[PDB]
């Protein structure tokens, strides 16, 4: 495996590298996930979907949002990111950037942290 | 239809829920009750 | 007797004198025969074949005579040809002239108001003619009429709106658009009005169709012209939009008519048992419709390019929202609003009004005036816009979602599944193989759904016959009341693996069960069952039957009701379980139960699933009662169609010079050696030429100067120009070695001129296309190339494939008498040995070790020579050790002595004079001693070259490790089966198999996909195809690749190999032109059908074939045969074709020739069908039996099994006397002609086949002769044109011949007495 792990390197050199990775991934976690999605933010897009899809399925949890942003490079990634608040922040936000205060969404994700309700209220 | 214990037309063997099928020459002396009431345990 | 007598007076084919054109028969023949009639097929068959449209209609045609009975019945015959797979143009070739006139009228009729002059029928009939029209381009006479219909002007059919829209998208357009408005200004007004009505036909043709389409009734009754009208209409649509010349601009006229959503809402597709072929039709369309592919460019759209054109519709849709409308919608995000489900979401609600009026902003349907309401239906405007919007699965993701096997909703549909009685009358859901794909995808999906649904024919008959002989009866369970080979009940049936899905797809990425049979069988049957291996594909049946016990079945009903068939799913085997719970040294189990675990389909399982979970219906997978197995050697369908679709999810890199043609588009000529880059100047020749006077004489229209002067001096290296001048250097072959026996062996094929041309092309880089006629030495020219490439370019591999093993064994032999090392040759297969060497892989692995062995000892004399001590024995690597340092060494310096310099001390210092003492130098000059030094020690040199490269065989010690060894490195030549290609892809691959260049052999006996797959057996390099070279012998003249199920090739074309197809494309063929096998006489037969198709030199010359056959005047006849006791032709089971006349007559002579004392082996007998052979055979048997005087026959059989073969003396026999039958094929008839070496004697009804016109140029030979056979029966030296000095007697019928050979048999019993036992 070591000698995978020194080709996975190789591939992080790196098209055929790209191809070393990805199958790395889909091998078959959540952090090899955000590395693949920084593959899809380098490498190359509807297959990127269907990884994205995969990893949404792996885990339904809030960056998933922003691996949809990649399918935007964003509107509709965005919204992939909304619709995933609504199966659950600012995430939907910046899709909406993407189509085109900080502190405040801080003390939201405070709120979004797994008396606490009326603090949840506050 | 049914080939089960469970369920003159049928032109099968059936047996309905248990009256033996093979001998067996059983010791039991049969129960019995008597009119409305009770098995005759005497 | 009308249609016949008619054509005695008027038309017929050898009758002299004929009455002369009457219009009258054209008009009454058309009314009375064929409108009557109904257009029966029968009729409008005896029409065409009796030559009305040759004879009659078509040279007596002119605009002043031409009426609707004349147009029609020129279609109806020309389409009767296309259903008889007969040529259907040459009438027209000939007599050009009024068929402008013609054609314009036929549009005319086309286009006539419905139910009006022309009946829907009869306008159906055009509809299939002009698809015929479209379908043929490459006719000049054809395409120049149809060129006007689908060019760029025919987009003044568009909605201008439309037009103007395009024009903005491709500003290059407008250009070609006024420059064609100025031409159209030069016209005068009769030309421009018919260039105007041309232009505007298909658009015109399609509102033709939107109201025959719209006046379908939901669920009233329906006159069944109506729906085959609409039917062959999207038949002409899938064939327009399915080539690029017609798509390129017809595409965007299709789009603005909008009839795809028109057709998806409409009744008929709706009326269930009605429409159900129209919508499977349909289907097709919506996939051509939306093929991935740039209309102007040609070129395939990629994913980037796809998401791109969806896109913009979306982004200037939301433009015409937020401006005129919807705000919501038009501010969100793509993906937000792109799904059907969202379209529905936000249009769905609107008016019928605002919907026309947002499709009137994206040019898709005229303005609606202020105040006023649109015409059109709200579900019409709405599935317009939300068709044209929604997101798009691509075509790889549909074709990544189909199950490889069918199911029973396939198996026994017939739009799509037909039987072999399909007439050609009506038409099928079918790709159809002509000439041009649209992209290689394209190319691929076809013969992909050709192949699935062709072998789901033969599964069908597989289900049908084993689960009928099961005999499944109730008993509300099932009982069966017989057995069958082929299919046992599953005694356990479970699901035992559903794995989780790779990212992305929605399917298990692998589904397994373990299925249970109780073998209480025959051994016999037992050892088969248990004979199952794996990738072995099985059938999983469920039945319900629905007949009470004791029921008789009849094969005739519907298969289905008749067992209660409910479902039939695949299945793979993994392998059977041992009692140790393992997937199978092979055990001894023990009881009559087995289980085997099987790979279900991974698609079907999910999609099966899906319809459990969503609409309840049962777990199919509870309910198996039946497991069927098929004969292996019929069973790689599943195979197949997964490296079909492996190959099309690769990114399929053949060579960028070979794309195009493939694909049948551009110049067909492009990869010619000729036109290359990369054409090499100088190549070395070898041994191809036996003299420089060979080799002069092998380039007729050139001059050649040699680099030598003197004679003497004069293998051969040829440099050619980059005019007409070759320059030719004689060389010597490198000393081998000090034993003369180890010089090589050489060529001995004195090489025609034509034939050196196709092994010259073989050489060079590019397509080579070889024609070779019967015998016109095919294996020779191969055989050459493949030895010339050997030593021209030693580092390149070459794959050949070939259809049968008959041929590679034909190969191998002819390659063992050449210079070829048997270390550098493999052969491939999943067979009885017939070389007399073994080149499979084991026969390979075999001679590798014993030669290793051998060379190891000759190391070990070589020490000993030397004087180095040592007692052990050497490996392949100490052997290594000992060359560089024993051996070069010794060399080193004594060259550095010698060659840095007397005769003497070339002697003198020779390091190795012990090691030969077994053979050295002459002491005449330096050179040549030097020469002979420098031999030993490439001798030397050769034993330790191949001492390494058998190392492997040393560090890999099971014999599959040593032949993939072998395969991926040693070997130089690979040769294989296409279907053992088809099979092995995968592997291949996988193993890194790499290979230079492919010569097949066979080629158009071997399937269009079959010869594809070949092309890419490895991986690409630097992201190019490593194939240099691309050879391809065969003969399109004679039989195509078997198709099962003939409907398959009446409307697909599925036989057309590849070779043909290419031969048709118009790549330039070299046309072999001197056949060596047969008599010149017996040629005649069948060279006209060839280009300049003439003799070897020993053919004509060699008294064999100048030596007349004894007791027969003739060496060939054609033997007329009427009935006998009243019957001719008879077919005691249907279509078991059988002529008791002829097949008596053909043993009645069989029997006459070995009373002659013919060797009865040089005799074989064939006949054209199977009926035919069994009866011939019964006769055998019956006559001859346990006759002492009389032999067997070598082969009785069809001749479409005698392909490749041939006999001294053959018997053929016809059978047919009331139809001419497959026969007309041809090639069928060329095969036929030319399975005789010496003596060919045909027994048939000549009249019948005397009157099809196809058959002529052999027939008209044949009756030059008696039709009645003259024999000598008192005789051979006697030679083939001299007068006999025997009695000729005329034996006039088949009783006068076998009342002859009893007399002459019971003459010879009595005079003679032979004695096997």
């Amino acid at each position: 495996v070591m000698t995978v792990r020194d080709f996975t390197q190789v591939f992080d050199s790196y098209e055929e590298s790209m191809i070393a990775a990805k199958m790395e991934t889909a091998s078959e976690e959540e952090e090899d996930d955000v590395d693949l999605e920084l593959r899809l933010a380098r490498f190359e897009l509807i297959s990127r979907r269907p990884l994205l899809l995969n990893s949404v399925l792996l885990r339904q949890n809030h960056h998933v949002h922003e691996w949809h942003k990649r399918v935007a490079l964003g509107r509709p990634r965005e919204i992939i990111n909304t619709y995933t608040e609504a199966v659950q922040p600012f995430k939907a936000t910046g899709k909406p950037h993407t189509l085109w205060f900080y502190e405040d969404n801080g003390q939201l994700d405070d709120a979004r942290v797994i008396a606490t309700k009326v603090n949840f209220k506050q | 239809i049914p080939r089960l214990l469970e369920d003159p037309e049928i032109h099968v063997a059936q047996y309905p829920l248990d009256m033996g099928r093979k001998k067996k020459m059983s010791n039991a002396l049969a129960i019995q009750v008597d009119s409305e009431g009770k098995i005759k345990y005497d | 007797e009308f249609v016949t007598q008619l054509a005695c007076k008027y038309w017929a084919p050898h009758i002299k004198k004929k009455s002369p054109f009457d219009i009258k028969v054209i008009e009454d023949i058309y009314e009375k025969e064929i409108v009557k009639s109904r257009f029966a097929i029968r009729k409008i068959m005896l029409l065409e074949f009796s030559q009305y449209l040759e004879n009659y209609l078509w040279m007596n045609y002119s605009p002043e005579v031409s009426s609707k009975a004349y147009l029609m019945s020129i279609c109806c015959m020309v389409n009767e040809k296309f259903r008889e797979n007969v040529p259907a143009w040459e009438i027209f070739k000939k007599k050009p002239d009024h068929f402008p006139f013609f054609f314009k009228h036929i549009l005319k009729a086309a286009l006539a108001e419905t139910d009006g002059e022309f009946s829907l029928h009869e306008q159906t009939v055009l509809l299939l003619f002009l698809d015929h029209c479209f379908n043929s381009l490459e006719v000049d006479l054809i395409r120049s009429q149809v060129q006007q219909l689908i060019s760029l002007p025919m987009w003044m059919g568009l909605q201008l709106a439309r037009l103007e829209l395009e024009l903005k998208k491709t500003p290059k357009l407008r250009k070609f658009w006024n420059l064609i408005k100025k031409n159209d200004e030069k016209m005068d007004p009769e030309a421009r009005e018919q260039a105007y009505q041309e232009r505007r036909f298909l658009s015109q043709l399609i509102q033709k169709f939107i109201s025959v389409l719209k006046s379908v009734p939901l669920s009233e009754p329906v006159t069944m012209d109506k729906v085959h009208y609409c039917e062959r209409f999207i038949e002409l649509m899938i064939d327009l939009e399915a080539l690029l010349p017609t798509r390129r601009w017809f595409n965007t006229i299709l789009d603005d008519s909008h009839l795809l959503v028109h057709c998806y809402l409409s009744n008929l597709v709706r009326r269930e048992e009605d429409g159900h072929l129209f919508s499977q039709l349909l289907d097709m369309l919506k996939f051509y419709t939306g093929f991935e592919i740039n209309d102007q460019t040609g070129n395939a759209l990629t994913e980037n390019e796809m998401t791109t054109i969806h896109y913009d519709r979306i982004t200037s849709l939301q433009r015409a929202a937020f401006a005129h409308f919807l705000y919501d919608f038009a501010l969100s995000n793509v993906a937000e609003v792109d799904t059907r489900e969202s379209l529905v979401k936000f249009f769905g609600p609107l008016s019928s009004n605002t919907l026309h009026q947002v499709a009137s902003y994206l040019c898709l349907l005229p303005t609606l005036p202020k105040n006023e309401d649109t015409t059109f239906d709200k579900e019409f405007l709405l599935e317009l816009l939300v068709s044209r919007h929604e997101r798009r699965i691509s075509q790889i993701q549909q074709l990544n979602q189909m199950p490889l096997y069918p199911t029973e909703k396939i198996i026994w549909d017939e739009n799509i599944v037909p039987t072999e009685y399909y007439s050609g009358e009506g038409c099928l859901a079918l790709p159809k193989l002509n000439l041009q794909f649209l992209t290689l995808h394209d190319y691929l999906l076809r013969n992909f759904n050709l192949f699935r649904l062709e072998s789901t024919y033969e599964i069908r008959q597989d289900i049908e016959d084993s689960v009928s002989r099961m005999k499944p009866w109730q008993s509300g369970g099932v009982v069966f009341g017989g057995w069958a080979r082929m299919a046992q009940p599953i005694v356990a049936f479970t699901v035992v693996e559903v794995a989780k899905p790779n990212i992305g797809e929605n399917w298990p990425t692998r589904v397994r069960a373990d299925v249970t049979i109780n073998l209480n069988v025959r051994d016999h049957i037992k050892d088969e069952w248990e004979g199952l291996r794996k990738h072995d594909v099985c059938f999983l049946i469920t039945v319900r039957p629905t007949k009470p016990y004791g029921t008789k079945f009849d094969r005739r009903r519907p298969f289905i009701e008749q067992v209660g068939l409910v479902y039939v799913r695949g299945c793979e085997i993994q392998g059977m379980l041992d009692d140790k719970g393992r997937v199978i040294p092979r055990p001894n189990l023990r009881g009559e139960s087995r289980t085997f675990r099987v790979f279900l389909d991974p698609n079907q399982y999910q999609q099966d699933m899906t319809n459990t979970i969503q609409n309840g219906a049962e777990d199919v997978y509870e309910t198996f009662n039946i497991i069927m197995r098929r004969k292996p050697k019929e069973n790689n369908f599943k195979a197949v169609l997964e490296t079909i679709r492996n190959l099309m999810n690769t990114d399929c890199v053949v060579p960028d010079w070979l794309h195009d043609i493939i694909l049948g588009y551009g110049d067909p000529s492009s990869a010619h050696y000729s036109k290359m880059p990369n054409q090499i100047a100088t190549l070395d020749f070898n041994d191809t030429f036996l003299s420089i006077e060979h080799l002069k004489a092998s380039f007729p229209g050139h001059n050649v100067k040699v680099t030598v002067e003197d004679p003497a001096l004069q293998p051969f290296r040829i440099t050619f120009p980059v005019a007409k001048t070759l320059i030719v250097e004689p060389h010597v072959i490198p000393n081998r070695g000090p034993y003369p026996y180890n010089q090589p062996k050489r060529n001995t094929i004195q090489f025609t001129h034509t034939q050196i041309e196709a092994i010259r092309a073989g050489m060079q880089p590019g397509l080579t296309m070889v024609v070779g006629p019967p015998g016109t030495g095919k294996t020779d020219v191969a055989v050459q190339i493949i030895s010339n490439i050997y030593h021209n370019f030693p580092e390149q591999r070459t794959l050949i494939v070939t259809h049968s093993n008959q041929a590679l064994n034909q190969l191998f032999e002819k390659i063992m008498a050449l210079d070829i090392d048997e270390r550098h040759l493999l052969r491939l297969g999943h067979e009885e040995l017939e070389t007399e060497k073994d080149f499979s892989r084991y026969g390979r692995v075999n001679y590798v070790l014993a030669r290793r062995i051998e060379l190891l000892e000759e190391v070990k004399r070589l020490q000993k020579s030397l004087g180095v001590p040592g007692d052990a024995s050497y490996t392949c690597e100490t052997a290594g050790y000992f060359f560089l340092y024993q051996v070069m060494s010794r060399w080193e310096e004594y060259i550095s002595k010698v060659k840095n310099p007397d005769v003497t001390e070339v002697s003198t210092f020779f390091p190795f004079h012990e090691y030969f003492a077994n053979a050295i130098f002459k002491g005449r000059s330096y050179e040549e001693d030097m020469e002979i030094a420098e031999g030993c020690f490439r001798h030397i040199k050769k034993i330790f070259t191949q001492l390494e490269e058998f190392r492997a065989s040393e560090l890999l010690r099971s014999g599959l490790d040593r032949s993939k060894y072998l395969l991926v490195k040693e070997a130089k030549i690979i040769a294989m089966t296409c279907t053992h290609a088809a099979l092995k892809r995968h592997d291949l691959v996988k193993l890194g198999f790499k290979y230079d260049n492919i010569l097949m052999e066979e080629a158009a006996q071997i399937l269009e996909i079959e010869t594809f797959i070949p092309l890419l057996l490895q991986n690409p390099q630097d992201g190019f195809s490593r194939l240099k070279r691309w050879i391809m012998i065969g003969d399109h003249h004679q039989l195509p690749p078997v198709i099962k199920n003939m409907a398959f090739q009446k409307y697909s074309n599925m036989e057309q190999s590849l070779f043909t197809r290419f031969v048709r494309v118009g790549v330039p063929t070299v046309d072999l032109d001197a056949q060596g096998r047969a008599r010149a006489s017996l040629c005649n037969l069948y060279n006209w059908r060839y280009k300049n198709l003439g003799n070897l030199p020993h053919v004509q010359l060699l008294p064999e074939f100048s030596t007349a056959n004894a007791g027969l005047l003739y060496d060939f006849q054609l033997i007329n045969v009427e009935d006998f006791q009243g019957v001719g032709e008879s077919e005691p089971n249907p279509y078991f074709y059988q002529n008791l006349g002829e097949a008596e007559y053909v043993v009645a002579l069989f029997m006459y020739m070995c009373l002659l004392g013919y060797p009865a082996d040089k005799i074989s007998i064939l006949t054209t069908y199977n009926g035919q052979k069994h009866l011939i055979r019964d006769i055998i048997n019956r006559r001859c039996g346990n006759n002492p005087l009389i032999g067997r026959p070598n082969k009785v059989t069809t001749v479409d099994r005698f392909q490749g073969q041939q006999n001294d003396y053959i018997l053929l026999s016809l059978v047919r006397t009331r139809a001419v039958g497959h026969l007309r094929d041809v090639r069928r008839l060329v095969v036929a002609m030319s399975r005789a070496r010496l003596g060919l004697y045909i027994f048939a009804r000549v009249s019948l086949f005397q009157n099809c016109f196809e058959l002529t140029p052999a027939f008209s030979q044949l009756t030059a002769r008696p039709l009645h056979l003259h024999i000598i029966p008192t005789e051979t030296t006697r030679k083939n044109g001299e007068r006999p000095s025997h009695e000729v007697q005329i034996i006039k019928n088949m009783p006068q011949m076998a009342n002859f050979v009893y007399n002459m048999y019971m003459h010879l019993i009595q005079t003679t007495h032979h004695y096997h036992q």
